């Protein structure tokens, strides 16, 4: 049922201090190999 | 607010600082996410980790990053001193950041600021002798329309009065948590006093597409 | 074949793909003002003393950095190129401290001749003026930070010509500030090079601290015997006494730079 | 044709989450019509999805308002070896403006699904998002949102089961306005100080890791993929000629009810104040001056803001901007020298120090507007305090110095009587 009177973006109220990279490193086994440019840096 | 190093007994380069094993499995995936052959991107997430384990950056925490990326300490001091969010001095538990720019200003931050320095006895830029708060002002930081507001450490406090800041450091010195957002009657960004606008139930999958796909 | 026409004050010249405003204004005879721009370092643009109208376009373009377009007339003189210049000029000098009397720089400064040539002739800066704090690099090279013009060219040339990433920027805004954020001695073998580059009296030789001015000296162009690459150099003496060793170019030995001993 | 635009419908408007009132996770967005027959987009092709940008009147809404279909033209064409890469641009920098914290807050799937249409228009292999440091709750918020849909093969290997492979990457910034600009903020993801870089070469040929690069505002790549569910027709249906859609506006300031609300474009300013903010602090003759499109706007005052609408041609008629349609509102006890000297004082502490006219020229005009504050300054100073703006515009490497420029124009433009009273009372005070 309908319901516009109450706030649902509470979750953040309770992330820490990791919570974001913690996400990212999850996110890590999704992601594509990603391109290369031949060499380990521009000092290679 | 020295952009230059001098060593002292607490920050030298052999100030011991070295990342937890669990933020090296957290430093590899934030490398990943950049071209190989491009390790330098890394730098400014790698900072702030750095930051987020030790509370602020020593120049042996510079260091530790330069060699873990294989860039030159200098590039790093770049970037350390250029960004405003990393300390390179220690801040208290939590870093009290009062926006004054003239929307908040306006709508009256001035006193949000005197409030702080009246309940916790310091300035602006000092910490309190017990290492608890910092106190700063800073430019704006993207919440306007919910002005006066203030961010301790990653939460927004906003729509503050004097005594809701009041509050808050109270709840602050005895370990609690306070819910960030609003204080006043709303709970984000819309009109105090009702909703003018989305008030219809929101259309669902397939409303109004074009022929055609 | 390649080559494209463009126009300089309206006389054609041709250039190939690639060339800049400024190169093609060298072309003419005519040399842009500059500060950043050092043809032997990568382009910066961020002095902005090189700006320079682009007939019909209502934007000054940097010439050391914007590529000529085929059929571009450069007015290197115009209405337009003149403010802008005037403009630049007067925000490098806001800052910069009275020195010139007790400068190394004074009487071979770009600054101020450039200041002469295309500068106004008077200030309206009714402020207070930057003050920095100097650094040590050294032995050979004497630092007064408060005279930099944050051209960048000692960043350069270290991380380029040197290979030695030890130069760099910290802070932002108007205290943005070159150097090095530790102690850190800038000791390469073709350190005293960046002497020569910096525009401003900003880095100056220790040995050579206060002990002549241009003007004054005679200069007897010869080679050095440091070593075996026979570096062209110029030695200024005056009243039968040598003063210092300056580079002499040779493209095809030691361009513009000596070594540490030659120097 | 249409002839006056405002009253925004419900079914019309496109962040239909605005206020956070329903579930921003991937199961309320679905139910709101996010993500729905994605495939079939992308199978169209990018000159299809672009086709539909050009039509829909798409203007940038990051504050320069270029036309975003074409933009998003450059990269449509074939790989030269390099990946290609699209930046979205979400530093939400400006003072006054916080329209897209709300989109990657409440919205965040409209912002990754219109990263992968987005994305596939360019033939990006992947999407880079610039967050501020300061949105950690909100970056926070969004990378959910990525694992949701990933999770759901929406994004990814064969994203939507479309055969196109896209990734989603989130950076976070470290607190710089600067790094809002479009090169400034790619010189910040390659990890270096985001320090603007010249143009030429144009992000679209040399951009992030020296690669084909399109950095897009959140709003502009959120509102992308309705577009091409809606027809970019339907959107062409609001606001005026060249003003098209829908935009979202802050108003913030001296006003009963400050708040962020979508409308539509070519609004009248007057009705937009009045309408959704609850109108002027003491009653519309109580107003001032409004900044209508976010600190870099110039000032306009009230005898321009009672018919002015609120579109990128309508506002640089009246000799300013829509910018990011953030209107800061002052009303008649506003100190206008302080409120504009405090924006100065900003851009003081915002530029990257890169390039001398803004590097020297804006501290210079702080200490300036400082005194002026004071009254400590002789009228002759207004006439140069103008000639020195108009050295630091159009001279400088990226647009802040021509940001910090205009705001001073636009207080001596409607205001030298102000700044010369001052300056009398100043002198009759220590005479
Ligand atoms: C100092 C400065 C700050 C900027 N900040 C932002 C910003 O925070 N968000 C944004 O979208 N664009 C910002 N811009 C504009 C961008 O440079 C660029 O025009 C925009 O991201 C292009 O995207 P769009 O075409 O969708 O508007 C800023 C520009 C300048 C000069
Ligand atoms: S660098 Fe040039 S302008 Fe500056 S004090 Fe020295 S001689 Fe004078
Ligand atoms: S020290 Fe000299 S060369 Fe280096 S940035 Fe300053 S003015 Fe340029
Ligand atoms: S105008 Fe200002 S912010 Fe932009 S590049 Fe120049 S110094 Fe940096
Ligand atoms: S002016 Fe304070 S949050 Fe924007
Ligand atoms: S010589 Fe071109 S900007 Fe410096
Ligand atoms: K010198």
């Amino acid at each position: 049922p309908f319901d516009n009177t109450t706030y649902k973006n509470l979750q953040h109220h309770d992330y820490s201090t990791y919570t974001f990279l913690d996400l990212n490193l999850d996110l890590s086994k999704f992601r594509m190999p990603q391109p290369s440019s031949g060499r380990e840096s521009p000092r290679h | 607010a020295l952009f230059v190093h001098r060593d002292t007994p607490e920050n030298n380069p052999e100030t011991p600082f070295d990342f937890t094993p669990e933020n090296y499995k957290r430093i590899e995936a934030i490398v990943k996410n950049y071209p190989e052959g491009h390790k330098a991107a890394a730098v400014l997430p790698v900072l702030d980790l750095a930051q987020r384990q030790n509370g602020w950056l020593p120049i042996s925490a510079m260091n530790k990053v330069a060699e873990i990326l294989q860039v030159p300490p200098m590039r790093v001091y770049e970037v350390a001193t250029f960004y405003t969010m990393y300390n390179r001095k220690p801040v208290g538990k939590y870093h009290i950041q009062v926006c004054t720019t003239t929307p908040c200003m306006l709508r009256n931050s001035d006193s949000i600021l005197e409030a702080i320095q009246k309940k916790l006895g310091i300035k602006v830029g000092e910490t309190t002798p017990d290492k608890l708060f910092t106190l700063i002002e800073v430019e704006c930081l993207g919440a306007c329309v919910n002005a006066p507001m203030v961010q301790i450490n990653d939460n927004y406090y906003e729509d503050l009065t004097p005594k809701d800041i009041e509050e808050i450091i109270d709840e602050l010195k005895a370990g609690k948590i306070p819910k960030p957002g609003p204080r006043s009657g709303r709970f984000s960004c819309e009109p105090a006093g009702g909703l003018t606008s989305l008030t219809e139930p929101p259309k669902g999958p397939g409303f109004g597409v074009q022929a055609g796909l | 074949s390649n080559l494209i026409e463009v126009f300089v004050d309206g006389q054609s010249v041709m250039v190939e793909p690639g060339t800049t405003v400024l190169q093609a204004c060298e072309k003419v005879g005519m040399q842009i003002p500059r500060f950043c721009y050092h043809e032997r370092l990568s382009v910066a643009g961020n002095c902005r003393m090189c700006l320079v109208e682009i007939e019909k376009a209502p934007k000054v373009v940097a010439a050391c950095a914007m590529p000529v377009m085929k059929g571009w007339n450069i007015l290197t003189n115009s209405e337009k190129t003149k403010k802008a210049r005037e403009g630049v000029m007067e925000f490098l000098l806001a800052n910069h401290p009275l020195d010139c009397p007790i400068c190394d720089q004074g009487g071979e400064c770009d600054l101020q001749d450039q200041s002469m040539m295309f500068g106004s002739d008077r200030s309206r800066f009714l402020e207070g003026k930057r003050a920095v704090e100097d650094k040590n690099i050294g032995p050979l090279v004497k630092t007064i930070m408060t005279r930099c013009i944050q051209c960048t060219r000692c960043i350069r040339f270290a991380s380029e010509i040197a290979g030695v990433d030890d130069l760099g920027t910290t802070g932002r805004g108007n205290d943005m500030q070159v150097g090095t954020y530790i102690e850190k001695m800038f000791m390469s073998e073709l350190s005293g090079n960046i002497i020569d580059i910096c525009p401003v009296g900003a880095l100056t030789s220790k040995p050579y601290a206060f002990t002549a001015r241009p003007w004054e000296t005679r200069k007897t162009e010869s080679i050095d015997v440091m070593d075996a690459v026979g570096s062209n150099i110029v030695v200024s003496t005056r009243t039968g006494e040598v003063m210092r060793i300056l580079p002499r170019m040779h493209e095809d030995i030691n361009e513009e730079w000596i070594s540490d001993k030659t120097r | 044709k249409k002839t006056s635009f405002g009253s925004l419908k419900d079914e019309d408007r496109i962040f239909t989450n605005l206020y956070g009132r329903h579930d921003w996770r991937l199961k309320g967005a679905q139910s709101r019509g996010d993500w729905y027959k994605t495939k079939e987009i992308l199978l169209k092709g990018p000159d299809w999805i672009l086709g539909e940008v050009k039509t829909s009147g798409l203007r940038g809404r990051g504050g320069a308002g270029f036309p975003t279909g074409l933009k998003w033209s450059f990269m449509n064409k074939p790989s030269d070896g390099r990946p290609k890469y699209l930046v979205v641009n979400a530093d939400e920098g400006e003072p006054g403006t916080c329209k897209d914290r709300e989109i990657i807050r409440h919205d965040p799937h409209k912002l990754v699904e219109g990263c992968l249409v987005g994305g596939r228009a360019m033939g990006a292999r992947a999407a880079y998002i610039y967050i501020r440091g300061e949105f950690y709750n909100e970056a926070s918020n969004l990378q959910v949102a990525i694992r949701e849909a990933y999770e759901a093969g929406l994004i990814g290997k064969n994203a939507c089961g479309s055969g196109y492979d896209f990734d989603v990457f989130v950076v976070r910034g470290a607190g710089a306005y600067i790094c809002g600009e479009e090169t400034a903020l790619i010189e910040s993801i390659e990890g270096k100080q985001g320090k603007p870089r010249l143009k030429p070469p144009f992000p679209a040929d040399v951009g992030v890791f020296g690669c084909p690069t399109t950095v897009a505002n959140v709003e502009t790549v959120a509102v992308s993929p309705t577009i091409c569910r809606r027809g970019g027709a339907w959107f062409a249906s609001f606001g005026r000629e060249r003003n098209s859609g829908t935009k979202l506006f802050n108003i913030s300031g001296h006003v009963n009810n400050p708040c962020t609300v979508e409308e539509e474009m070519s609004v009248p300013l007057k009705e937009l104040i009045e309408k959704h903010a609850g109108g002027v602090t003491g009653g519309w003759d109580n107003l001032l001056a409004v900044i209508p499109g976010g600190s870099s706007t110039p000032l306009i005052p009230k005898s321009v803001c009672e018919t002015v609408l609120m579109d990128f041609d309508a506002l640089i008629q009246a000799q300013t901007g829509l910018g990011t349609a953030a209107v800061i509102v002052m009303d008649r006890s506003t100190d206008i020298v302080k409120a504009i000297a405090r924006l100065i004082e900003f851009y003081k502490h915002e530029s990257c120090g890169q390039c001398t006219p803004c590097r020297e020229g804006v501290d210079w005009m702080n200490k300036v507007m400082a005194r002026f504050v004071r009254g400590d300054a002789r009228p002759a100073e207004i006439d140069s305090l103008w000639e020195i703006s108009k050295q630091i515009e159009g001279h400088t490497i990226c647009a802040l110095g021509d940001g910090a420029a205009w705001p001073v124009q636009g207080l001596i433009r409607h205001f030298r009587p102000e700044l010369e009273e001052r300056m009398q009372q100043f002198a009759q005070q220590h005479q």
